[PDB]
């Protein structure tokens, strides 16, 4: 058999609500490692809203 | 939120929480919620007359929290207060302005029509539970869009509709309405039963998926 | 309803929105003669070295394409008497007007609204990148002929949304931080400044859906109110 | 116009613009095969987890296409006595004349006005990246094809761009900052020196359509001509 | 820019600020601009009579600034005094030359036709609001493109679309007209309403969307 998957992805923010910031995802990155000396992320979102502002 | 159960015969309360929750060990969550005494379930009535709030018998009503409120202290103790009662606590209390329903239903979309009313004698009347639901979903039909003095886009375009008796002024109508009923976060969607036009009248039903 | 015995056949109508507010019922005298309504998914399948997993996220955007050819002998109109080429052109300004106006982005308005009384159903839609493709061969020289291909957005019986009217029990604009923020602009700088003071000296001493009844996230307001009408120290904390 | 009720429909008609002044036109003896017009739309969608994102940039280039012939007989003319090879050449030259001095040289005419009046539609257009097409097929020994692909620039009923008007309500010239400029390239270097001196001092402690009537625009320029004139320093301020 | 807006009969500041702005919160800037006293909207007209020029009451006609015009302190200053004003100067001012209206119809694409005036006592005439527009739209239909001493392109070639009458040449004259009139960024557009020709004459007419 086959495995299915469902992935479901859940933001959360403090100081907008966290919840509506998490629906516009449409995707990101997480470059971590252990070699340097520095751990970076990178978040993608949609355009529907005016993030700049907020 | 919570769902409601009934105990069956002789049913046990480690498999009530399996069959709710999949794990069987938070069955020691469960009965703190519910404010129980070691004796969570007795076959016998008899018995619960000794503790009836701290013992629970065949066919009594229990509480099951969702699986995030599972260890919150907090709601721990507001379920044990508001044992079941808690359905108030999401659709609140309201005062109560629908005095007489058999009067305001022929003037419609109008004004002065609705008023608060008292109830039993000194309290002013307060609405709660599914009648609240239910008054605040009929004020909000009932009321135009652009009416109130403040947060518009509240109400419905109902009474621009009045005229032809066409199909497709029933669809319309229809469409408006379910768009007026949908627009409370309360109520999860709806969709209409049946449609019926003679004469000069238009009629027809819906049906509201009311949370709990 | 279909044309099937017992009911007369119900054409398809669409309702724009219009500029000075409400919506115009376009109705087509002829139904299209194409039809087509794809429903794509956005499942993906990635093989490894020794299984395969599928994978699976939800609903994709649908999309609502159709065709036909308008009527050639004249109609009466519930306010007029228009012709097809009347028609064609009508329903030609109708897509330019909504087209050009959606210049910031996205009209703030309602969407297209589609009304399938052929078979029971309604979706919002939007104008798709293929756009209204109007075309005229040798074939049928008297008789236009239009393509449309739509977006659904969703059905029509769910509101925005945005617009979706949440429980909002209680206070979600509490006076609390309101009036904490009116004293603190209020005090002097120096009040200020003696006020960070012992917020740093508590920090340094740390180791080493609002409402009033039956919830504690407001607890920090009521006492952030404090501190200013008793004179704990000469500012307030936290 | 159609030719069902209304009186006979007239010919497609194409216009060019003429090198000396004035302009020349184009009308088809013959209806083309095909015609086709594209309106696409600039939008796209894309899906979040749980909802549709919209938006829209306006609307795209209005692409028409349409394929005709000539027919071999001849008929009358404005001027002469022209067959279908010689319209037909007519065409390829007046094309010619379009396309192969509009990079180099120079053309008078800035567009094309493109004329439907069997449509009853008017619009600017310009050569398309496909261009002309010109062929003759095996059942033509006589007759000759053209396909001819166009780009809608605008509605023909606007005007043009670089022919506009704007309000230019009062005065549009600032004459204060003119003479002002005219009055400082007269001054010496040790007036201009002190000017900038000056302009230094005062930049360096400030934080601590031109009509007087109902507006406030024009301010500072008039100052500028009043302290040169009458000397604010040496040089002046601002 | 500013839209008319009259006074409806049991209206409030509040809702008239609502259905324009959105928000009523605008409302406390919005009385500046029509530079009232505290009795904003009264219905007793002979309240207003105590002082008719500080109080609004039915029936009267209000200023609706735009958004981005509504917090400048200018055109709030403006609009407090000028009133019945704004439209003229909003459409600008210029001298009348429109001595002989029975007589320059008569000699189209001719020089030396239109004339300065008087009007009043010992001041040349002058013209303003919606006849100064279409004085200026019939004077620069009128005028031939290319004759102007400055600033060119001005006009348009009327005096050349004399040909046989026929079709394709109503379409042309009708194409620059519509240009003509469209050249100026007042006006929105234009579009011809019916094309009327027999025997020798043109005769037609257009309808144009002038702002505000």
């Amino acid at each position: 058999m086959r495995r299915i998957r469902r992935p479901k992805v859940r933001i959360e923010i403090v100081t907008y609500n966290g919840d509506e910031f998490g629906a516009k995802l449409l995707g990101f990155q997480t470059k971590n490692s252990m070699e340097d000396d520095s751990s970076v992320f990178q978040i993608n979102m949609a355009g529907d809203t005016y993030w700049d502002k907020l | 939120r919570f769902k409601k159960h009934v105990v069956q015969h002789e049913e046990t309360m480690q498999a009530i929480a399996q069959r709710y929750y999949g794990d069987v060990s938070y069955w020691i969550d469960l009965v703190e919620h519910n404010n129980l005494k070691y004796p969570y379930l007795v076959e016998t009535d008899e018995e619960k007359m000794k503790d009836p709030e701290r013992l629970a018998s065949t066919g009594d009503t229990l509480i099951i929290p969702i699986e995030s409120d599972l260890t919150d202290v907090s709601a721990k103790e507001i379920n044990s207060r508001d044992k079941d009662v808690l359905v108030e606590l999401a659709l609140g209390r309201d005062l109560n302005i629908t005095a007489d329903e058999k009067y305001f239903n022929e003037h419609g979309t109008s004004d002065n029509i609705l008023a608060f009313s008292t109830n039993g004698n000194g309290d002013l009347d307060t609405v709660k539970g599914i009648d609240n639901m239910k008054q605040q979903l009929q004020a909000r039909l009932l009321t135009p869009r652009g009416s109130l003095m403040l947060h518009p886009n509240y109400g419905s375009d109902l009474h621009n509709l009045f005229g032809l008796n066409i199909p497709e002024q029933a669809t319309l109508i229809e469409m408006e309405v379910l768009r007026t009923l949908t627009s409370d976060n309360r109520v999860k969607s709806a969709n209409l039963i049946d449609w019926k036009i003679q004469g000069n009248v238009y009629s027809g039903q819906f049906s509201v998926e009311i949370k709990s | 309803p279909q044309s099937d015995g017992i009911s007369n056949l119900h054409r398809i109508a669409l309702r724009f929105p219009k500029e000075g507010g409400g919506y115009d019922m376009y109705r087509f005298k002829v139904n299209p003669e194409n039809y087509t309504i794809d429903s794509p998914q956005r499942t993906t399948a990635i093989k490894t070295k020794s299984d395969i997993v599928i994978e699976d996220y939800g609903k994709d955007i649908e999309v609502i394409n159709f065709t036909g050819t308008t009527g050639f002998r004249p109609v009466r109109e519930a306010d007029g008497l228009k012709t097809g080429k009347q028609k064609m052109e009508e329903l030609q300004s109708r897509v330019s007007e909504y087209a050009m106006q959606g210049g910031s982005g996205n009209v703030s308005g309602s969407y297209l609204q589609f009304f399938n009384f052929t078979d029971d159903s309604y979706y919002k839609v939007h104008l798709a990148p293929q756009g209204l493709k109007i075309t005229r061969s040798k074939d049928e020289p008297l008789l236009f002929r239009y393509e449309i291909t739509l977006v659904v957005i969703g059905s029509l019986t769910e509101a925005d949304r945005s617009a979706v009217t949440t429980e909002e029990f209680g206070n979600v604009k509490p006076n609390a931080s309101q009036r904490v923020d009116e004293g603190i602009k209020e005090l002097d700088k120096n009040a200020r400044k003696t006020r960070d003071r012992n917020n740093q000296e508590i920090s340094r001493r740390e180791n080493t859906i609002y409402n009033p009844r039956q919830s504690t996230n407001g607890l920090k307001g009521n006492i952030d109110n404090m501190a200013l009408i008793i004179g704990y120290g000469d500012g307030g904390v936290s």
